[PDB]
C-alpha cells in the first residue's frame, strides 16, 4: 500500500491544476491512467525491468488523450521513480485534495430502506451546519441495519441502527 | 515503499516541463539539512570532489553524485542553511591556497587566515587531494633530520623523506617532542608545518606564541582545526597540510610537517561516515579507515631530481626534494594492539613509543626501547652518530626484560654488575629538558663517552651537572672542531684522538 | 500567527510540517498548545518537502496530528545578568522557584560560536581557591577545566560550597551551577543548604533533573553555561559547576537513538567528541574575562578507557580525587593527595619552589603510605630510626592539609580561613624540611597559616 | 554507447541500451578531464544499469559522460617480454623506459587448474634460517605464508628468503606488491638493479597510495604473470608483499556495491573471494610455483576473519608476535603457532622430526609455567622445573639468528645456517650437553659453535 | 531466457562411485573416466522416521587407543569432532 507514496505527486498535481483552471479535466485524466494501471497485460509490463525512459513510452503510447503538461511529464516523473502503480491513489488524494478546498464533504448514509427525501433534505441540511461543508449525501440500503439510519461523515459516524441500540444494550447487561 | 526526496513543488516544476535542463546546469537548490551533511537537488554539472558555494561565504565538498542528487558536508557552520536555498557549482575540484607567502601565517583548514594580520601573499592553489609519487620517482632517504632530542637522535634515527609516527598516551610529552623538532628546524633550511586537528583552542594559542617566542614561527605555517568545529574540517586538514607542505617537496627544497592527532581525524571521519550511514566495522570504524591515512602519509616522501625537474618545466634543475611527516597517535591505557594505532604503525616507516610508566618515574623524554624503532636505520645519521649508537636499542630491549625477570636480586654477578649500571647510567643520560636542544657534537661526544665504558664504573648519579659542565669547557675553551665537527658529521681516528684528548682534559678538573 | 502542522508524534520526537519556504532553520523554536499549557519544540532536523523533526522540550503526551505550531524566529533565549541570581531556573529560562517573577533586562540564545582565536587571552594564570590542598597539590588555571571524582558523604557539597563563597568573597565573581540529569532531592537539600549559609545571594541555578525528557537535560548545561557568558561579558570571573557531565554525554546519546541515527563506538552517539567540544570549548580564559568549571565526573564500570571518560579527560586541566579514607581520618577536605592531578603542576608554569614542594610532600606521603603497611604488620618497634622520622613528619604534613571552612562552621565551629598560596608553600616547606619538628602532629590540625599552628601549639 | 549515471567514491554507475550491455567483467573506458579512466564492470543490474569499479582516481567525474564499451576484460602483457620491467595494475609500464615488447596478452580473469592437473612434491627446500626450517620447512612448489600484526619482521623475513633462495635459484620470479609501501618497492627495485639479477625479476605493484580498484586488482595480474612463466614449462618464484590488503580493498568496496555486511564488517563473499585467488596460484604437472605470502593480522587478533579463513590455504604457516619481537628476539616467530605440511618423519626424517617436537614440548611446558612463576617466584619451582626453564629459554635466545637484510638496523654480520648444523645445535641444546653456558651466549649467534665462543667472551 | 526444468538437483550414486573422485554434482573430477553408477538418488531426501530405526548396538573401530577405549562411536551414530585450527 502507497498511500505515502502518492501524496507528493496527488499534491503536485492538484496544485498545478488550480494554476491552470483545469481541475475537472486533471480529474479525468488521472482516473484514465488508474484504469490503464490496472489491465492485466499492462500490470505484467510495469512489473518487469524494463528501462524507465522506454517504459514511459511504452505507457504514454496506450494513452494518447492526454496533455501535453498531464501524461507526457507526470508519467514520465512518476517512471523514473519506478511509482506507475501508485495511480490508483494518486487519483484518490487528488479528489480528496479537491474536496478539501472547494469545502465539500463525501458523506454517506446507511439505511434498511430508503428515506423520505424529507427526511434526507433535512440530514443535508442539519450535516452542512454539523459540519462547515457543503454535503453530498449518498445512501446505501443495508439491511442488517433493520431500522434507523448510520451516518458516516468520513472519521465521525453516528449510529442510530435498532442493531446497534440492541448489541449495546447487550453489553449493558 | 519509502520516498527518495522527490517532493511536490519539485515534481510541480518537472510538471511544468519535464526537460528542466533547458535551465542551467551551474547550480541547485538544498533540499534537506542534518548534522552538517547536506543534499543538493540539481547541479547536473557537479563533480565529485568539487566546492559547491553557499550563500554567505561558504563551501560544501560534493561527496556523492546520486542518480538525481549531491551529497555533499559543509566546511563551516550549518545551522544557519535552510531549504531552497539557491546553491552555485564552481568548476573547481577542493584546492587549498598554497606558496611560500604563507609562512609564520595561522590559517584556517580552507586557507583563510586566522591570526589578525590580514591577506595571504599565497603563490597559487593546489588540490587537496592528490596521488603520491609513483615508484619510480622516490629516492632513498640518506640525509638527517636533527630533533634536540638526545635519545631519539641516537636511537630513532629520522632522515628527511621519512615518517615518524610519535605514539603513547596521554599527558607523555608527544606535542612537546613534535614542536621542539620543530624549533630545532629554526635555522637548518628545512621548513616546517604543523597542522592541529581536534586540539582546544587555548592550546593551539600557547603552543602559536611558543613557537614565535624561540624564533621558529617565522619558518613554519600552522593550521588549525580546534576541536569546536564541524567534523569535516578536522578530517580534511591534514590534507591541507599535506598539500602546503607538498608544494616545497615540489619545488625541490625540504618541509617537516606534524599532525598533531590522526587518531582525532580517524573520529572525525567515523562521524562523517556514520551520519552518511555507512556500515561500521572494527570498533565501529568504517572499512576504509586505512585508505584514509594511508593516501595522506604516503604522501610524504622524498622525490629525485628528474621528477623535481619535470615537475617545474626545467627551472629548478638537479635538487631533490622531500616532505617529512611526524603524525601524532595517542592510544588508551598504552596498549598498541588496537585498530587504528596499528593501521598507522603499518603506514609510517618508523616508530617512537613514548610510555606513562616512565614518564612518571621521571625519565623524560619516554622513549620506550625495544617497541621504538626506525625502518630506514642507520642510512639516516651522520656516521659519527651512527658509529657511536651502534645497536644499544636492543642492547636495552634486553637490559628492560631482565631487569624486569630478575627481580628478586642481582644474581649470577657475572658482569651484570657493570652491565645493569652501564644501562641505568645510560638512561639516566639520555633524560632531557625541553627546549634545551643539543647539536650533534654534543650528542656525539656525550654518546662516546658513554657507550665503550669510561663512565660504567662512575655511577656518579650527579649527570646533569657533569655534562653542563662538559658542554660549558668544551665550549669555551678546549674545542674550535664544535663548528667543525657539527659541519661534517665525521668519524676519523685522527679526530677521535683529539675527542680522547679533549674528554681527559675535561675529566682532569671536575 | 501560526504556520505549521504537527504531522507525526513517536515518543519525544514530533514532525511538523511549513509552507516549503517558511521552513525554520536547525536549532530554531516552535511552540504548540499542548492543551492549555504550551510546549516549545527544538529543532534538530530539516527535512525534504518543509517537514522539520523537533524534540520537545516538556511532555509529548496528549498531542494530536494537524495541531497549530507557531515558529519562532530565534533559537530558545534565556534570562542572563544579575536577576538570575539566587534564582532557580529550568532549561527554558523558567522559574521553577515559586519566588515569583525574574526582572531581567535581557535575553540571550543558548546556541552560539565558541570565542575566536584572536579573542582568547594571550596569558596564563592561576585561580587561587584558598583550600590548602587544592592550591598546593592541584592548582586551578583562570579558564581551565576541573574533574571531580569522589564519590558521597565525602564531603563533596561542602567542597562546592566553599568555592563558590571563595570565588565571590575573596575575588568578585558569580557563579552558575548547572544540575544536569542529577537527583531531585540533592538539588533541594543543596539549595537548602545554600540558604542556610548565605551563599546563595551570590549562585545562580539551573536544574534539568532524572525526571525530566531527554531535551531538558540535554540543554539544560547550555543554559547554563550562556548564563555563565553573560557573567563573562561584564568582566568577571565566573565559576560553572557541572553537576554531572557524564549525563549530558548520556542525554545526547538518548537523543541521538530518538533520532535514529547509527550507533558508535561502543553505542554512544556518533557526534560524542563533537557534542562534548561544543560545549567544553566555551569554557575558557578571554581577554575580557575567564570562566572557570567545576565538573563532577562520573567513570562507568570504573573503566578509564570508556569513550565517554576518554573525551572528557581530553578537556580537564586538574582533577581532583575525593576519598572516604581521608574523611574517616576526620581530615576536611577529603581531598586525595596522591591522585589528585593537575598539569599546571608544571615548574615553568607555576615556578620551581611550588612544584618542589608539592613533589616532595607527594613522595613523603607515598612513603608513608609503605611504612604504614610495615607497622601494621610488624609493629612500631621494627621501622629503623630515620623511618620513625619519615612517619613522624609524614602524619603531620597529612593533618596540615585539613582546613576550617567559612560554611562549615555549623560543624566545626572554627571561624574558617582563607590561605593564600605563598602561604602554604612556605608552611609546607617548613614542616618538610624538618622546621617545627618541635611541636605535637595535633598543634597543626584544622588550622590555617602556619603562624596559627605554632601559636595553637602555644596555647596547647 | 553509455553514461554515466552515480558516483560513489570508487564505485560508478553506467547506463547502456539493453541491446548492448557490457557482460560482469569487461572494461570500459572514460574520458576523465583529460585522462583517461578504465571501469571494470561487477555487476548487472536490471534496466540497462551496469556497476563498475574506477581503476584509477575516481575525482572529477560528472553524471552524464560519455563512456565507451571495451568489449574484452582487463588483458595484460605477459612472457618474457616483461622481465626486467615494473608495471601498472593495468598492465602499463610505470618505469619511465619505452613501451613493453610483448607478444601476448592475458585476460586477469582465469580458472584454477583442473583436480587431475595438479602435481604434489615433497622436495625439501632449504633456507638460512633457523627457526623457519626447523619448526616450518616449506618443500619446492608449496605455499608459505608469514603473518604478523604490524611492525614484526614480515618484510625483513620476505627479504631474506628472497636472498637466501631466489638469487641461487635458476628460474624467473615474480613480484606483486599489494598495497604496500612505494618507499620499500622502489628500494628493492633499486637493490635488484644494482645486484644485477634484475633480469630474472618482473615486478607489479598497486602501492597504499592507489585507489581500491588498483589495491584490488593489481594481485590478479601478478597472478597472471606467474601462470604465463609456470604454462611454459618452467619454475617460479612468486612473493605478494601483503596479501590482506587485497581482500581489505574488497571490503572497502563491498558496501557500495549493496551488499549486506557480513561478520566484522567483511563482505559477504570473502572466503570466496579469497579463495579465487589462492586456489591458481599452485603447481601443476608441466610447472611449479613456489611463493611466499604476506599476511598481516588486524589489531593482532589471529581469530580475525581474514587470518582465519586464509590459514587453510597454505601449507607452511610461520606465525610472527609482538610479544616475542619485544624481546629484540628477531624473527619473532612463534614456535608453539609455525606448521607446516612437510614437518612428518616420512618427508624430514626422524632426527629432525624429534627435534623439533622436543622443543615444542619443552617450550610449551614453560608456557605451562610462566603463569605460576609470575605470582609465587621462580623459587618454588621443582628442581627439574627449573631446567626445563633455563633450557627453555636458552633455546628462545638460539632461535634468534643475524640476516643480512638486518645488517643496518643492527651493525651484526649475517649468519647463514645448514639445517644439519641447527638440528645439531638443538639436540645438544635439548640433552644438557650446553647446560654450562649462560643465555647471553646464544642470543645473535649463528651455529651452536659460535654460541660456545661467544659464551668465553661473556 | 530460462526454461524451468521440474526435476530437483540428482546425483549418480551405486558402486561404481566407489573408489572414485567426484565433484558435489556426480561428475568424475579423477580424470579415469565415466562412473559406473547404478542410477541417480535425490540429493534432498527425508531421513527414517521414528518407527524405521534400530537401536546402535555395533561398534565401528577408529583404532585409537583414546578414542575406541573412552569415546566409543556406534554405526548409526553421529560424533562431532570439534577443535580448533
Ligand atoms: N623532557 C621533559 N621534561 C620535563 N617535563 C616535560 C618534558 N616533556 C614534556 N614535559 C611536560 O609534560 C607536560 C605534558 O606534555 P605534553 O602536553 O606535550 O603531552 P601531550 O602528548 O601533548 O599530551 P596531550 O596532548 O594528550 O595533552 C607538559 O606540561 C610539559 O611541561
Ligand atoms: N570542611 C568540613 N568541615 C567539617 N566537616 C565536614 C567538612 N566537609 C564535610 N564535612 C562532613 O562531611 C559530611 C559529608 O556529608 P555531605 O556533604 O552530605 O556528603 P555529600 O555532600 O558528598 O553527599 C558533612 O555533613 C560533614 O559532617
Ligand atoms: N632480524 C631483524 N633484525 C633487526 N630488526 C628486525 C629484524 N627483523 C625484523 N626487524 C624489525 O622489523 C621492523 C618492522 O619492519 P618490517 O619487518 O618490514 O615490518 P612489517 O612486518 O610490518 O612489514 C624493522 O624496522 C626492523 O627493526
Ligand atoms: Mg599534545
Ligand atoms: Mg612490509
Amino acid at each position: 500500500e502507497f498511500i505515502t507514496v502518492a501524496r507528493p505527486y496527488a499534491k503536485a498535481a492538484f496544485d498545478f491544476a488550480v494554476e491552470h483552471q483545469s481541475v475537472e479535466r486533471w480529474q479525468d485524466m488521472l482516473a484514465f491512467a488508474a484504469e490503464v494501471t490496472k489491465n492485466e497485460q499492462m500490470a505484467e509490463l510495469l512489473s518487469g525491468a524494463l528501462a524507465p525512459e522506454t517504459l514511459a513510452e511504452s505507457f504514454i503510447a496506450v494513452a494518447g488523450e492526454q496533455l501535453d503538461e498531464n501524461g507526457q511529464n507526470l508519467i514520465r516523473v512518476m517512471a523514473e521513480n519506478g511509482r506507475l502503480n501508485a495511480l490508483p491513489d494518486v487519483l484518490e488524494q487528488f479528489i480528496h485534495l479537491r474536496a478539501v478546498s472547494e469545502a465539500t464533504a463525501e458523506v454517506d448514509v446507511i439505511s434498511a430502506a430508503a428515506l423520505s427525501e424529507q427526511q434526507l433534505a433535512k440530514i443535508s441540511a442539519a450535516m452542512e451546519k454539523r459540519l462547515s461543508r457543503k454535503v453530498k449525501l449518498n445512501a446505501k440500503i443495508d439491511k442488517s441495519v433493520m431500522a434507523g439510519v448510520i451516518i458516516r461523515a468520513g472519521d465521525m459516524v453516528i449510529d442510530g441502527s435498532v442493531r446497534g441500540r440492541l448489541e449495546r444494550l447487550a453489553d449493558v447487561l | 515503499q519509502l520516498n527518495s526526496t522527490e517532493i511536490s513543488e519539485l515534481i510541480k516544476q518537472r510538471i511544468a516541463q519535464f526537460n528542466v535542463v533547458s535551465e542551467a546546469h551551474n547550480e541547485g537548490t538544498i533540499v534537506s539539512v542534518s548534522d552538517g551533511v547536506i543534499r543538493i537537488h540539481g547541479l547536473a554539472d557537479c563533480m565529485q570532489g568539487e566546492m559547491i558555494s553557499l550563500p554567505g561565504n561558504r563551501y560544501a565538498i560534493a561527496l556523492n553524485l546520486e542518480r538525481d542528487s549531491v551529497g555533499a558536508v559543509v566546511m563551516g557552520p550549518y545551522a544557519d542553511l535552510a531549504e531552497g536555498m539557491k546553491v552555485k557549482c564552481t568548476g573547481r575540484i577542493l584546492e587549498v591556497p598554497v606558496g611560500r607567502g604563507l609562512l609564520g601565517r595561522v590559517v584556517n583548514t580552507l586557507g583563510a587566515p586566522i591570526d589578525g594580520k590580514g591577506p595571504l601573499d599565497h603563490d597559487g592553489f593546489s588540490a587537496v587531494e592528490a596521488i603520491a609519487p609513483g615508484v619510480i620517482e622516490r629516492q632513498s632517504v640518506d640525509q638527517p633530520v636533527q630533533t634536540g632530542y638526545k635519545a631519539v637522535d641516537s636511537m630513532i634515527p629520522i632522515g628527511r623523506g621519512q615518517r615518524e609516527l610519535i605514539i603513547g598516551d596521554r599527558q607523555t610529552g608527544k606535542t612537546a617532542l613534535a614542536i621542539d623538532a620543530i624549533i630545532n628546524q629554526r635555522d637548518s633550511g628545512i621548513k616546517c608545518i604543523y597542522v592541529a586537528i581536534g586540539q582546544k583552542a587555548s592550546t593551539i594559542s600557547n603552543v602559536v606564541r611558543k613557537l614565535e617566542e624561540h624564533g621558529a614561527l617565522a619558518n613554519t605555517i600552522v593550521v588549525v582545526a580546534t576541536a569546536s568545529e564541524s567534523a569535516a574540517l578536522q578530517y580534511l586538514a591534514p590534507y591541507a597540510g599535506c598539500a602546503m607542505g607538498e608544494y616545497f617537496r615540489d619545488r625541490g627544497e625540504d618541509a617537516l610537517i606534524i599532525y598533531d592527532d590522526l587518531s582525532k581525524q580517524a573520529v572525525a571521519y567515523r562521524q562523517i561516515s556514520l551520519l552518511l550511514r555507512r556500515p561500521p566495522g572494527r570498533e565501529a570504524f568504517p572499512g576504509d579507515v586505512f585508505y584514509l591515512h594511508s593516501r595522506l602519509l604516503e604522501r610524504a616522501a622524498r622525490v629525485n631530481a628528474e621528477y623535481v625537474e619535470a615537475f617545474t618545466k626545467g627551472e629548478v634543475k638537479g635538487k631533490t626534494g622531500s616532505l617529512t611527516a611526524l603524525p601524532i597517535i595517542e592510544t588508551q591505557a598504552g596498549d598498541v594492539s588496537a585498530f587504528v594505532p596499528t593501521n598507522v604503525i603499518s603506514i609510517t616507516d618508523g616508530q617512537i613509543f613514548l610510555e606513562t610508566n616512565l614518564f612518571n618515574a621521571g625519565i623524560r623524554p619516554a622513549v620506550n626501547p625495544g617497541i621504538s624503532v626506525s625502518r630506514v636505520g642507520g642510512a639516516a645519521q651522520t656516521k659519527i652518530m651512527k658509529k657511536l649508537s651502534g645497536g644499544i636499542r636492543t642492547a636495552l630491549a634486553q637490559y628492560r626484560e631482565l631487569a624486569a625477570f630478575s627481580q628478586f636480586a642481582s644474581d649470577l654477578d657475572d658482569a651484570t654488575r657493570k652491565q645493569l649500571d652501564h644501562g641505568q647510567k645510560v638512561t639516566e643520560l639520555l633524560k632531557q629538558k625541553q627546549y634545551a636542544p643539543m647539536s650533534v657534537a654534543q650528542q656525539s661526544l656525550v654518546l662516546f663517552a658513554a657507550e665503550r665504558g669510561y663512565l660504567a664504573d662512575v655511577e656518579l648519579s650527579k649527570i646533569g651537572s657533569f655534562e653542563a659542565a662538559l658542554l660549558a669547557y668544551v665550549d669555551r675553551d678546549h674545542a674550535p672542531l664544535m663548528q667543525e665537527i657539527n659541519q661534517t658529521g665525521g668519524y676519523n681516528d685522527e679526530i677521535e684522538g683529539k675527542l680522547k684528548g679533549i674528554l681527559d682534559s675535561f675529566k682532569a678538573t671536575q | 500567527m501560526a504556520t505549521g502542522k504537527i504531522v507525526q508524534v513517536i515518543g519525544a520526537v514530533v514532525d511538523v510540517e511549513f509552507p516549503q519556504d517558511a521552513v525554520p532553520r536547525v536549532y530554531d523554536a516552535l511552540e504548540v498548545q499542548n492543551g492549555n499549557e504550551r510546549l516549545v519544540l527544538e529543532v534538530q532536523q530539516q527535512l525534504g518537502g518543509g517537514i522539520v523533526r523537533t524534540i520537545a522540550m516538556g511532555s509529548s503526551d496528549g498531542l494530536r496530528r494537524g495541531l497549530d505550531v507557531k515558529d519562532l524566529e530565534h533559537p530558545i533565549e534565556v534570562p542572563v545578568g544579575k536577576a538570575t541570581l539566587g534564582r532557580i531556573m529550568n532549561v527554558l529560562g523558567e522559574p521553577v522557584d515559586m519566588k515569583g517573577e525574574i526582572g531581567e533586562e535581557e535575553r540571550w540564545a543558548i546556541h552560539r560560536a565558541a570565542p575566536s582565536y584572536e579573542e582568547l587571552s594571550n596569558s596564563q594564570e592561576l585561580l587561587e581557591t584558598g583550600i590548602k590542598v587544592i592550591d598546593l597539590m592541584a592548582p586551578f588555571a583562570k579558564g581551565g577545566k576541573v574533574g571531580l571524582f569522589g564519590g558521597a558523604g565525602v564531603g563533596k557539597t561542602v567542597n562546592m560550597m566553599e568555592l563558590i563563597r571563595n570565588i565571590a568573597i575573596e575575588h568578585s565573581g558569580y557563579s552558575v551551577f548547572a544540575g544536569v540529569g542529577e537527583r531531585t532531592r540533592e538539588g533541594n537539600d543543596f539549595y537548602h543548604e545554600m540558604t542556610d549559609s548565605n551563599v546563595i545571594d551570590k549562585v545562580s541555578l539551573v536544574y534539568g533533573q532524572m525526571n525530566e525528557p531527554p531535551g531538558n537535560r540535554l540543554r539544560v548545561a547550555l543554559t547554563g553555561l550562556t548564563m555563565a557568558e553573560k557573567f563573562r561579558d561584564e568582566g568577571r570571573d565566573v565559576l560553572l559547576f557541572v553537576d554531572n557531565i557524564y549525563r549530558y554525554t548520556l542525554a545526547g546519546t538518548e537523543v541521538s537513538a530518538l533520532l535514529g541515527r547509527m550507533p558508535s563506538a561502543v553505542g554512544y552517539q556518533p557526534t560524542l567528541a563533537e557534542e562534548m567540544g561544543v560545549l567544553q570549548e566555551r569554557i575558557t580564559s578571554t581577554k575580557t574575562g575567564s570562566i572557570t568549571s567545576v565538573q563532577a565526573v562520573y567513570v562507568p564500570a570504573d573503566d578509564l578507557t570508556d569513550p565517554s571518560p576518554a573525551t572528557t579527560f581530553a578537556h580537564l586541566d586538574a582533577t581532583v580525587v575525593l576519598s572516604r579514607q581521608i574523611a574517616s581520618l576526620g581530615i576536611y577536605p577529603a581531598v586525595d593527595p596522591l591522585d589528585s592531578t593537575s598539569r599546571q603542576l608544571d615548574p615553568l608554569v607555576v615556578g620551581q619552589e611550588h612544584y618542589d614542594t608539592a613533589r616532595g610532600v607527594q613522595s613523603i606521603l607515598q612513603r608513608y603510605q609503605e611504612l604504614k603497611d610495615i607497622i601494621a604488620i610488624l609493629g612500631m618497634d621494627e621501622l629503623s630510626e630515620e623511618d620513625k622520622l619519615v612517619v613522624a613528619r609524614a602524619r603531620k604534613i597529612q593533618r596540615f592539609l585539613s582546613q576550617p571552612f567559612f560554611v562549615a562552621e555549623v560543624f566545626t565551629g572554627s571561624p574558617g580561613k582563607y590561605v593564600s598560596l605563598k602561604d602554604t608553600i612556605r608552611g609546607f616547606k617548613g614542616i618538610m624540611e624538618g622546621e617545627y619538628d618541635h611541636l605535637p602532629e595535633q598543634a597543626f590540625y584544622m588550622v590555617g597559616s602556619i603562624e596559627e599552628a605554632v601559636e595553637k601549639a602555644k596555647k596547647l
